[PDB]
């Protein structure tokens, strides 16, 4: 595993790959930030998509009741002579109906916002899976040398200045 | 903008729309509602406003019914500005509640009900049963069962100014240490007695001596107040088939889903069971299918263990490497048995967690949890089938089953190397000739070595059924261990059910004080149980229902981890149950939250304006907000919860303040004409850190407290609150009077000491600060507290020393040393009280260290045991027996009480040369 003969040039490698290590490990621990809120953030849209859901269902509610009820109420009082009301009460049901369409419209964006954000979120996941391999032999790699250098007596002193 | 256009659905099915402000309260809303109404259609057939109660949709997507008709509209905080008119009368008790829950815990109701799962829908059946069942109890009860759940006795381990309420005017009696409550309202049992301005009572049969106010008021030097309460002003508070399959366990692996692996490299999937820790047998593995996000490999994984040879606690465990022709991508684990005792069939999805980097990186990960991935649609899943074994299904065998194996089916020389064998060290590891031997009188250990129950455990071959039995047997009659042995028998390593029932039982004994100095490690023991419904949670449930303290606290130490999808579901069921049967204390917790969300919204605003403006103007700008109607009424007049007992009345806006300094902690001053001369509480609210090791580290200086005083050595500690609230959130105590060595040392340090408190108390200030330095130096030495230095150690006015800002410990440092003892020759001069050659007092420090120490490690274990527990919390420096292996080491275990007092002295001195 150590490509080199002499302390000092195993020392100086050493040296390299600790920092290649430290480097990475850093990159992982950037996007594992990012991963995590992204997380975070994805759940909060999930839910404002159910209390979107759950607010079209409610107005939903009201446009059942006011067909049956206006229905109900017309046949009570006829139609006849009293027509006044009817046309209000039809504009105040074209205002409830376009008031859900705006409604319908927001859960549409926000849907369009969770998509594009669960996309970046795959693509974190894939970049750290990518970045996983390489911490790994890094952190192997580096301990060979530590090894290496310590079966042959090298001293503490400068293992400690390879390290930092 | 301060106005919000809201929606308004009235009954008939008319829909009016107009602004209302957002700080307007819902009564006001529905008049200014019946006012527009009028002029709309249908207005003549509505009845009145009072008929009505308005509906919105919550933050956390549910409809709420807004009975409470004085809360503001922004304080409700509907998702959209919609309200809708519902008829007042409506089973609405059952609804308010089911609300209230929700937005407490944080997580939906509703959100349990669509996992569409049995063992959820069970466990929130019967303790929600359970928890009301308790509730009623109580309120059977009269005043004084009442009056112990609510505020039990703070009791450790002259004059008296009494007076009757509701009367401005006093009388001041005196009186000295020792006399009992009842002797007290003599100078009578329809009454009792409580502290000023605190919910704090005095009662029971213990004297007035063993009460922590009492104790409290003498070390300050001050006099008390205390103050009768009558019955009525109490209630008035109450009021408001068989193991006979012999075929080889085997199991389908089918496909994988949504995996986001590289493409060049090639996948497989490898498994392994497990019992705890154990391995039942080796692990197989995978063919290696090429990188597919759908990938299918179609084998049958067959184990090298039979059906009838799986114990009840049978764990199979999964992983997902990546390999070029090595990248762990993640993980997942089952149980075999299922929750109603099942052996588990046909096809399931196993949602599977990412795999984190640790520092070694084993083939799988039996210590994570059964509990799946939330993240259904986004996390990578694994498709398999758990084969038909028999053509009626089966469960593992009852117990009197089990029992009837034991039913029907000694040695001089072999009994005395067995108690050496048994007798020896903490553990390390006994050879297979030595197990044999444990298994052999195993008799003889239930019968002579009652206390060795957990290594005759360890040593039970747990893939043969037959030592099952033969050991579950000899546990259903095993002699009561106590507390300290059953503490260690709920670690991971004895997953079995009957052990865990056992363990619970041993703790069942544990007075409340003493259940309160584990409830952080008991709470992260929850971590690794198997299913919802276990023995561990109703004891907790139970605990907390007769305990409003275990109860509080057992609240906030569940909420602050509801962000984490391991534990969430888990912590949200026991968080609904615990507040089904606790419906007073839900109140006093909304308040909170609502005080803890307005700490974050105001400590969000110090973040954007210290980045801009200046430290003295962005304090005015932050007490701008603080003046606000909602920021006020909602951060004044609640419940700590550093301590419920405490009560925070009146914010002093001019006080607070914050630190320019991290993560811009914001200094929160109280004040309340109640409590007395020293009666100002102060918390800092902190977001950003993570509280949980300090608190950790706290908690095991509260404890180092306790055992101390048992013994009879007070050291004079500061264990200031510190409580976890939420995601890098929580709440630290202020401690008033008090500064930093660092502000103190900018020769120097003396003189200060000096001034608070001079001459004749100057010496009593003195052995304060001898007192406690000398607990904190041992404490700091033992736990292996590092980056110890002038800005985190703080100087009580009184004399007391205390540490701050916990960052590190159990030699955990650098990105892991031993820590060295610590004399400061700072502090050493202050000891020796400005004299060189101060024998007399530095000797009797030391002789204080050496006795704190010393009484450390016969309390040992305890520590081990439970710093064990908190293996289970996931904390970055407690994660392993290395770090466990650090206290072994400090408190010296190992070594005789003469050996490990001189190795003692020697690190002493070894610090006394460092010092120079
Ligand atoms: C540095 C100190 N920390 C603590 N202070 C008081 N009680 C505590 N429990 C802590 C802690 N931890 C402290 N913390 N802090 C957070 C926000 C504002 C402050 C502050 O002013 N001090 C401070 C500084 C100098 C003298 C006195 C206090």
């Amino acid at each position: 595993v150590v490509k080199e003969d002499n302390i000092e040039a195993v020392g100086k490698k050493l040296h390299e790959y600790n920092t290649q290590f430290q480097e990475k490990s850093r990159e992982y621990d950037r996007l594992y930030e990012d991963y995590t809120r992204t997380s975070q953030e994805i759940q909060m849209k999930r839910t404002a998509i159910e209390a979107f859901n759950e607010t079209i269902k409610i107005f939903e509610e009201q446009c059942q009741t006011q067909e049956r009820y206006s229905k109900e109420y017309i046949e009570k009082f006829k139609r006849e002579g009293n027509e006044t009301e009817i046309q209000r009460i039809m504009h105040n049901y074209e205002k409830l109906k376009s008031r859900i369409s705006e409604i319908v419209d927001s859960r549409r964006r926000l849907e369009e916002d969770l998509k594009k954000q669960a996309a970046e979120y795959r693509e974190i996941d894939k970049r750290m899976n990518s970045i996983k391999p390489d911490l790994i032999q890094l952190r192997k790699t580096r301990d060979q040398y530590l090894m290496w250098l310590t079966q042959k007596g090298v001293r503490q002193k400068k293992l400690n200045e390879w390290l930092g | 903008n301060q106005s919000v256009v809201v929606d308004f659905l009235l009954p008939t099915g008319v829909y009016l729309n107009f602004p209302v402000s957002r700080n307007a309260n819902l009564s006001t809303i529905k008049q200014l509602l019946w006012h527009r109404a009028q002029y709309e259609p249908l207005f003549h057939m509505l009845s009145g406003p009072e008929a009505y109660v308005f509906t919105c949709i919550n933050q956390t997507a549910e409809q709420q019914e807004l009975e409470d008709e004085q809360r503001r509209l922004c304080d409700v905080q509907p998702f959209l500005p919609v309200l809708r008119l519902v008829a007042r009368e409506g089973d609405r008790v059952k609804k308010l509640i089911n609300s209230q829950i929700s937005l407490l815990i944080g997580k939906g109701l509703h959100e349990f009900d669509s996992l569409c799962d049995p063992e959820v829908n069970d466990f929130r059946a019967k303790m929600c049963q359970f928890c009301e069942e308790a509730a009623a109890r109580r309120q059977q009860l009269g005043w004084e069962a009442w009056l112990q759940y609510s505020f039990p006795l703070q009791l450790e381990p002259l004059l008296v100014n009494v007076k009757f309420e509701g009367s401005e005017e006093s009388f001041t009696f005196q009186v000295s240490t020792k006399d009992v409550p009842l002797a007290l309202m003599a100078c009578p049992e329809d009454y009792t007695l409580q502290v000023n301005g605190r919910h704090e009572y005095l009662y029971g049969s213990y004297p007035l001596c063993q009460f922590q106010y009492i104790c409290s008021c003498l070390h300050s030097g001050l006099t008390p107040h205390l103050t009768m309460v009558h019955s009525s002003s109490i209630l008035a508070m109450r009021d408001e088939s068989l193991w006979s399959l012999e075929q080889p366990f085997r199991i389908e692996l089918i496909q994988g889903s949504k995996v986001n692996a590289d493409e060049r490299m090639k996948l497989v999937v490898q498994a392994g069971l497990f019992h705890g820790n154990e391995m039942l047998c080796k692990t197989v593995s995978s063919s290696e299918v090429s990188v597919c996000s759908e990938p299918v490999w179609k084998q049958r994984l067959e184990f090298d263990i039979n059906i009838c040879d799986l114990p009840r606690m049978a764990r199979l465990c999964f992983a997902l490497y990546a390999v070029i022709e090595d990248c762990p991508i993640a993980w997942a684990n089952l149980m075999l048995f299922d929750y109603k005792d099942q052996l588990k069939t046909g096809e399931r999805c196993l949602y599977m967690w990412p795999s984190v980097p640790d520092e070694k990186g084993e083939l799988l990960n039996p210590t994570g949890t059964v509990r799946s991935n939330p993240n259904t649609d986004s996390a990578a899943a694994l498709l398999i089938c758990l084969p038909e074994v028999a053509p009626h299904p089966v469960y593992y065998p009852a117990l009197e089953k089990i029992l009837e194996l034991g039913r029907h089916s000694v040695t001089e020389e072999e009994q005395l190397q067995l108690r050496e064998i048994l007798e020896r060290r903490g553990s390390g590891e006994l050879y297979e000739h030595e197990k044999d031997l444990v298994w052999k009188l195993r008799h003889e250990v239930q019968e002579h070595f009652p206390e060795a129950l957990a290594r005759l455990l360890l040593v039970t071959k747990w893939n043969k059924h037959e030592d099952v039995a033969q050991m579950l047997y000899l546990l259903c009659s095993w002699p009561e261990l106590p507390v300290l042995s059953a503490l260690e028998l709920l670690d991971f390593s004895f997953p079995d059910c009957h052990v865990g029932s056992f363990a619970i039982k041993s703790l069942r004994k544990l007075t409340d004080d003493e259940l309160f100095q584990y409830l952080l490690q008991l709470v992260q023991v929850l971590k690794y149980e198997s299913y919802l419904d276990c023995e561990l949670t109703k004891f907790l449930l139970d605990r907390a229902l007769a305990n409003r303290k275990i109860g509080h606290f057992l609240f906030w130490h569940l909420r602050s981890e509801m962000h984490v999808p391991s534990v969430a579901l888990r912590f949200g069921l026991i968080l609904e149950a615990y507040c089904r049967g606790s419906t007073h204390h839900m109140k006093v917790l909304m308040k909170q939250g609502e005080a803890l969300s307005k700490l974050k919204a105001l400590n969000d605003f110090v973040k954007l304006s210290s980045q801009k403006t200046p430290k003295p103007q962005t304090k005015e700008l932050m007490h701008l907000c603080m003046r606000q109607e909602a920021y006020l009424e909602a951060l004044s007049h609640l419940q700590s919860p550093l301590d419920p007992s405490t009560l925070l009345a009146e914010v002093c806006v001019e006080q607070c303040t914050f630190m320019d300094s991290k993560m811009k902690p914001l200094w929160i001053m109280y004040s309340n004409e109640e409590a007395g001369s020293g009666g100002s509480v102060g918390i800092i609210f902190k977001n950003g850190d993570d509280l949980r090791q300090d608190m950790l580290t706290l908690q095991m200086i509260q404890l180092m407290d306790v055992l101390w005083k048992q013994e009879g050595l007070d050291l004079r500690m500061t264990p200031y609150g510190c409580l976890p609230t939420g995601d890098r959130t929580g709440l630290i105590e202020v401690v008033l009077r008090s500064d930093t060595i660092a502000n103190i040392q900018l020769d120097a340090l003396l003189n200060w000491l000096k001034s608070k408190n001079p001459g004749e108390a100057l010496d009593r200030a003195i052995e304060e600060f001898t007192l406690s330095c000398a607990g904190y130096c041992v404490a700091t030495y033992v736990l292996g507290i590092g980056d110890r230095h002038s800005d985190n150690i703080m100087i009580r006015e009184s004399g007391q020393l205390f540490h701050i800002d916990f960052g590190h410990f159990l030699g955990n440092f650098k990105t892991r040393e031993r820590v060295p003892f610590i004399l400061t020759y700072d502090f050493v001069h202050v000891i020796q009280q400005g004299k060189t050659n101060n024998s007399e007092k530095f000797e009797r420090f030391r002789g204080y260290c050496e006795r704190a120490y010393t009484i450390l490690r016969r309390h040992g274990l305890l520590f081990l045991h439970l710093f064990a527990l908190m293996r289970a919390a996931g904390l970055p420096e407690l994660s392993c027996s290395k770090d466990i292996q650090y206290l072994k080491d400090s408190l010296a275990l190992g070594k005789t009480e003469e050996e490990a007092l001189k190795h003692f002295r020697v690190k002493f001195n070894e610090a006394l040369r460092e010092s120079w």
